[PDB]
RNA sequence: GAUGUUGGAUCAGGACACCCAAAUGGUGCAGCCGCUAUUAAAGGUUCGUUUGUUCAACGAUUAAAGUCCUACGUGAUCUGAGUUCAGACCGGAGCAAUCCAGGUCGGUUUCUAUCUAUUAUAAAUUUCUCCCAGUACGAAAGGACAAGAGAAAUGGGACCAACCUCACAAACGCGUCUCAGAGAUAAUUAAUGAUUUAAUCUUAACCUAAUUAACUCAUAAUAAAUCCAGCCCUAGAACAGGGCACA
RNA sequence: ACAUAAUCCCAAAAAA
């Protein structure tokens, strides 16, 4: 059952590391990812910014994403093997203390100071 | 339409009986159609 | 609540006897 | 040959059968006619059931009685008497 | 998006950006479920004057693949369905083009798409 | 036409087209016919599809159950169920079988045992809303209120009422199957099945 | 030597004098929508503001926002807002003790179930949008039946792979998936050859063409007893169920 | 044309 499981996961990481060479990146990274999903016109969407939370779970792996945009949060999940995803690159590399960054919610001086500090 | 008492309402009325029931039917008009 | 009627003898024999 | 009884009048498709269950609403309404299609043997069965006496023999009387819509009887390699009154 | 929850109007030319003593609030739905998405029509209540809105942002995407606004915005128009302001502000999704054609003037007057 | 299964997991999939798909895996270990038993009036036959796991033999002991796996020359096998055939042109002698039986694109109905929920109360079981928490209301906030009317003494049978809720037999349908493994012996199964995983499950040829 | 009298909440069941969905007749029914009447209770019949309402007025929808009975259902389930009795005022009546089927405020609601009864198998139900189409018809305005497709909704039976509440590997919707033939009869109503009664007639007879829900299944869930000490379990009150390579 | 399961006491029958 289990090793069953760990078999789902070793033969999907097989499928998308084959065919996608995007590289292994942490909570608190800012990254660009391009998307070829939606039906503009421009096939190519590229939406820059730093990801917040990232849960791996099998093949249905994701991780949120989040910038500001014209004064106003976005915050968009994306799946780490989707298909649809054309490429990923990162632009920054960052840790903090966690792979919870929910605390930048609030977006207060202090807790910059403290993401300024560490590595 | 539905009453009591059936009787040709014109020359042209015909009275029927069916499934136990009385009927009028008139090719002239519609209206003189009755059910008991 | 309260009870309605006496047990009989006969009832309470098969009840603390037969069912534990 | 249950199957094979004849009602008169129009007591055909004017006989309502009566089976109600426990649950609200359960009343059910089954002709003498399709209840000929489907169980024809119940019919008869239920005509002596409410000849009989009520509690105890009438069960045991009841067990004592057996229909059949067609003729197939292995009890009849079992020598039986045969009475006629038919009307 | 349900009842009696206040949203933002981005349109500049309509409902204008002075504030009256009471916010703007939801009364209804055209949706049969009290919980608007977007996409969906919404009647909402404003001092002085009741309108219609469509709804341009949420802050709880039910779908992984969807983004999530902060704030919750509307876009006001008629009953014919287009918008009655001359502009519009803040990004909007990518599901209104594919609802319909008729309803993409408000795509075309949009700074940008997520 | 039909195979018994093993609950294994859950995990979504990409169709080229795009579209996510939310599937289930169905594990075969082990697949044998047992007993062919012909029917009449029942227009149809029964056949026996057998799941083991060898492992129960010892720990598990009866006359007729260790007489039948060895009279039949059967292996020692966990689960022993029964499924019915209606066409008597498909049916064959005692066989072992695989789970390339079943294939792509075809609707299957899955039979299993639904999550045990234990003694439940009146909530959870019907889905009455009950009553409100607050306002003077007292004890009465999970409790399922009033039952019956004063015309009829006795409360109607089959009333709602908390229970034990769960360990049933259920049969979900109109679940399409994907894909399958041969080799793995993996069924791909568009749905949702009954009990949790590593419990036993039944696949079968749906109506539609 | 007591059947606790309104309303609300909760939990329903039934009636049909049908509001809506369905099948029709007539229409001063072109069409679309209406009006009137017949058949039909399977399902559904919303969310708010004012006031204790039984009401009523108003806001926004909806296919509709039906009526009545069940001790004007339901207090050994709850609520005390009304009212059924100890106070504080206004107004009226009375010389006074005090009242009023009048209006304002406040006023502890007791019980551990003995018996009867009860502690689920399933097959669904409703809507919107699009396509033919803007054709026939009509001066113009206006303007489908059928068939096909895509979305939801309520609800039945579920599940935890993602998201969500998650401090172990669990339970959940706010998340995901599914929902199906068929046969026969309704009361209307529309017919074919045709008598009694040279005509006529759906009916008397008889072979026969077609018509809502209920009423039923081609069927899907079920049952191999006869050891089970002891150790474990996503199983569980006990029990039952499952799994552990006994002496 | 009234509101829990039917028939105006079972089942049926016929028209001294
Ligand atoms: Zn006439």
């Amino acid at each position: 059952t289990n090793p069953l499981k760990f078999q789902i996961e070793r033969k999907d990481m097989l499928e998308r590391r084959k065919i996608l060479h995007i590289p292994e990146f942490y909570v608190g990274s800012i990254l660009r990812v391009t998307t070829a999903d939606p039906y503009a016109s421009a096939k190519t969407s590229q939406f820059l910014g730093i990801c917040i939370q990232r849960s791996g779970s099998g093949l249905g792996a994701t991780f949120i994403l989040r910038n500001t945009i014209e004064g106003q949060g976005v915050e968009i999940c994306f799946e780490l093997y989707n298909p649809r995803i054309q490429e990923i690159q990162v632009v920054k590399l960052e840790k903090r203390l966690d792979n919870s960054l929910l605390y930048l919610r609030d977006a207060l001086p202090e807790y910059s100071t403290f993401d300024v500090n560490m590595k | 339409k539905t009453k009591g008492v059936l009787k040709k309402r014109c020359r042209d009325c015909y009275l029927v009986k069916r499934r136990g029931r009385w009927f009028i039917y008139c090719k002239t008009n519609p209206k003189h159609k009755q059910r008991q | 609540a309260a009870p309605k009627n006496r047990r009989s003898i006969e009832v309470n024999r098969c009840r603390r006897r037969n069912p534990q | 040959n249950t199957r094979h009884i004849a009602f008169s009048g129009n007591k055909w498709e004017q006989k309502v059968y009566s089976s109600h269950t426990g649950y609200p609403g359960g009343f059910r309404q089954v002709t003498a006619a399709q209840l000929h299609q489907k169980d024809p043997v119940a019919i008869v069965k239920l005509a002596i059931y409410g000849m009989l006496p009520k509690n105890l023999h009438r069960r045991t009387m009841m067990q004592r009685l057996h229909l059949f819509p067609d003729e197939d009887i292995p009890e009849d390699i079992l020598k039986n008497l045969v009475e006629e009154l038919p009307q | 998006i349900q009842k009696m929850t206040r949203v933002r109007v981005v349109d500049n030319s309509a409902l204008g950006t002075t504030p009256y003593h009471r916010p703007p609030r939801c009364i209804h739905v055209y949706n049969k479920t009290g919980v608007g998405k977007v996409g969906d029509r919404i009647l909402l209540a404003i001092r002085g004057q009741k309108k219609k809105a469509l709804i341009v942002g949420h802050r709880m995407p039910g779908p992984r693949m969807t983004p999530r606004f902060d704030s919750n915005n509307v876009v006001l128009l008629e009953d014919n369905g287009n918008p009655v302001g001359t502009r519009i502000k803040t990004p909007i999704p990518s599901s209104l083009r594919q609802r319909e054609g008729e309803f993409s003037k408000v795509l075309a007057i949009a700074q940008n798409f997520v | 036409v039909g195979l018994i299964a093993l609950k294994l997991g859950m995990m979504p999939l990409w169709t080229k087209d795009g579209q996510k798909h939310v599937v289930t895996l169905l594990q075969v270990q082990d697949c044998h016919v047992l007993k062919y038993t012909p029917k009449e009036n029942h227009n149809g036959r029964m056949a026996a599809l057998t799941v083991g796991g060898k492992t129960v033999s010892h720990f598990h002991k009866s006359a007729s159950i260790l007489e039948f796996y060895q009279e039949l020359g059967l292996p020692p096998k966990q689960k022993v169920k029964i499924f019915n055939v209606t066409e008597n042109a498909v049916i064959k002698p005692g066989t072992p079988l695989y789970a390339a039986h079943f294939r792509p694109g075809q609707y299957v109905d899955v039979t299993a045992k639904t999550i045990g929920k234990g003694f439940q109360g009146v909530m959870r079981r019907w889905g009455f809303k009950g009553q409100p928490a607050t306002h003077g209301q007292t004890k009465t906030h999970r409790r399922p209120g009033a039952i019956s009317t004063g015309d009829v003494a006795r409360v109607w049978p089959g009333t709602k009422m908390p229970g034990q809720l769960g360990n049933i037999d259920r049969t979900a349908f109109g679940l399409k199957v994907w894909r399958i493994n041969t080799k793995h012996n993996i069924i791909y199964v568009n749905g949702s099945v009954p009990g949790h995983k590593n419990c036993l499950v039944k696949i079968k040829d749906s109506k539609l």
